[PDB]
């Protein structure tokens, strides 16, 4: 479906998400004990799946315009409700 | 109009809700994530004389920020110090919240005087600014940022996340 | 339903709206070529429909006192998600 | 229990969430709109002496802000910049986000030392201050503001949209 | 299902809450002549019934390591939405 | 991963909303609530020498706040002004919104030179620390506060709500 079309593509992808539901330890959980802001991470490395990674990296080329004609129209200083609307969206289509 | 890019047999394709037939299906709302990627794998050059290019002024456009979950590592980063030549801040402020890209291999102090002619500063190619888990559309004052737009998914379901699979600066003058 | 209460309805609506989908003409999008705070806007007229014109003109003075309690109570500041929780709240009563 | 207004061959009728049938069918988020209409399409009075004479100060209330999408040309829009008799600001500044009416034909600005007493200003009637999208329930310094209320609708599904059909100022003293 | 570990439990619950449903008396909408910030709450008593309450303290005391984690990942420096994402996350399972 | 409590025939249980059978019907956004529980009511000691030293000072965490909805009566409440030897204040300033406990039949006011060491205050057992309707992971200074926890329920439907059933301060120095 996409195709790439930018003059070079990075097959690899290292990628620093953060987790919600990890298995804190006993009292790794408090704050005053748990680990800095440096330190919520974790990391890891989608070897060689140029199939996937090429088609990814397009598709962000392709959603900027959308994205940003979006915010222009929006009061919000900050935006978290994206994926909420859709997921909104989703189900009220299935009428 | 925001795509949204649908996962299966480790294939990708674009589909909006309004086609999002159940063999695509949805469970739970942990499969909706929104990945930031940098330019720098698309081949842009990065170098500093070629990187501010890229950066501009303008006023009467009010800055925007959106969030995003997941990110890429960086090779390059940037920081920023510019100053008008009667010694004032050309850039804002960082509101709080903002806390700089968390994982730059390596970083890029830029400061210098320079003919400020704007409020704010923006990207000329439409690109957002990553700062931490937040993309802006402006140049925040002293914090780190990597170049980089957002896109948004639905992860396959799996017992196993489609994340968490197989788990140093330079100071340059300007003028 | 509705029926207006309150002198010297005004038949006309000039309305102005900012457009979700956006014009993208070319690089219009990008923020740094795209027009300022004052430009993003769209405007028509529903002409001499006062039929539908004075009836939400009543709505509005109506749904005042319901909107100031809720304000009252929430602990927010800006709101914005009225209309999202009526989305939900449609979804919820359906089986 | 905020009404909440349907629309079907250009009539209209209030409707709890709960009552709709499924003829009214909502089929997409982007049906749901908020209006606010300016009040003096209901035959107020608009000229300054009567308009301050509604706007009136109090304390231990705190501010609220609420969000509407689209709304209507004001004849008439004002901005004030009253002070206390020592040379305080009353009002507040504006916050962030709050920028101004986008649609005046007429805009006054009031100025003068009139003695406030009270933390904030508020609407005596009930009805909201209309900034470019976000209505408030106070004034801020400097910025214009129509008076106005807001309705909430569900909108026809067509293949135009709704909001698609057939697309000075004076200062005076005060005391 | 849940079972009381703390050493003492107390059984009574004195509540208090903001009320946003129904109509207030003649003018009291309005914010100028409306209440204070101190007087807007309405109280009381569920009287003797430990049954219930004993159950809230333990929940309440279990809950808090799951809902220190999720702050920790979100990055929105205040949080109205996860009652919210709960309703979605209840429609989706059963679409 | 937050559990969720559901309430039957006057009694509590413990689902996640994976588990929710059609019996616990959930027909309304109103039934969602969430409840703000104080530590008094679990046993815990609440003189000031012993509410002290369940809070510590740290440094490179970020403060967050929840709403909750419903709270309790608090016997013991706590307010705060922590001064650093030079002078300084220790505690941050309350951000716009936050506010005292609305309901408390004793406020202890505390005071002292302090040696805080930090840039925020934090509970050293996972507590909450609750302002008005938003419960804070962070002391502020100024404004009282009750230790607590937060709660989500379904409530059941009912023709009253469930919460609609049956409807001095002393100064101490410190170091
Ligand atoms: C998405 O990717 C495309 C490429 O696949 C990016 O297009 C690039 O856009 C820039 C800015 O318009 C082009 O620069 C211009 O190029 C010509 C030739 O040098 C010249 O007339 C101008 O001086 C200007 O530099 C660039 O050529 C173009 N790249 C390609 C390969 O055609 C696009 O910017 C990406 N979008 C985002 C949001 O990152
Ligand atoms: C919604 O519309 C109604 C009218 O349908 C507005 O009612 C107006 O309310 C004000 C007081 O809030 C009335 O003022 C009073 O009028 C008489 C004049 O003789 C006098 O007794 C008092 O001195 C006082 O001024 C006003 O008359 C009344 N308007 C009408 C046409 O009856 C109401 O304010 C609107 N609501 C909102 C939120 O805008
Ligand atoms: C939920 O309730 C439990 C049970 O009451 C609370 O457990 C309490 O946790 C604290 C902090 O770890 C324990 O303190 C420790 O106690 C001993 C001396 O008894 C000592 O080794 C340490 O210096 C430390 O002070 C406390 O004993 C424990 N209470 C009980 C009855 O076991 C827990 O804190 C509650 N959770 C929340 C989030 O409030």
């Amino acid at each position: 479906a996409i195709v790439n079309a930018q003059p070079k593509c990075n097959p690899n992808l290292h990628y620093w998400t953060t987790q919600d539901e990890g298995a804190a330890i006993g009292l790794a959980w408090i704050p005053y004990f748990g680990p800095a802001a440096e330190g919520i991470y974790i990391e890891g490395l989608m070897h060689n799946q140029d199939g996937l990674i090429c088609g990814l990296r397009q598709l962000a080329n392709e959603t900027t315009q959308a994205l940003q004609l979006f915010l222009r129209a929006t009061t919000e200083l900050r935006t978290f409700s994206i994926l909420n609307r859709k997921a909104i969206d989703f189900l009220l289509q299935r009428w | 109009s925001i795509p949204l890019g649908v996962i299966h047999n480790s294939a990708l394709q674009v589909s909006d809700v309004d086609k999002l037939v159940c063999r695509d299906k949805l469970s739970s709302t942990n499969q909706l994530r929104s990945v930031g990627l940098n330019l720098e794998g698309n081949g842009v050059a990065t170098d500093v004389p070629s990187a501010t290019k890229r950066w501009g002024f303008r006023s009467g456009v009010p800055p925007k920020v959106v969030n995003y979950e997941a990110g890429e590592w960086a090779e390059n980063c940037y920081n920023l110090e510019i100053k008008k030549p009667d010694g004032s801040e050309c850039l804002p402020a960082a509101p709080d919240g903002i806390r700089g890209f968390p994982r730059c291999r390596y970083v890029h102090k830029v400061s210098g005087t320079g003919p400020c002619a704007g409020d704010f500063a923006f990207h000329k190619e439409g690109a957002f600014f990553l700062y931490d888990r937040l993309a802006s559309t402006v140049i925040y004052r002293g914090t780190t940022f990597a170049e980089g737009v957002v896109a948004f998914l639905i992860l396959p379901q799996a017992k196993k996340d489609f994340f968490s699979s197989h788990p140093t600066t330079i100071r340059y003058q300007a003028t």
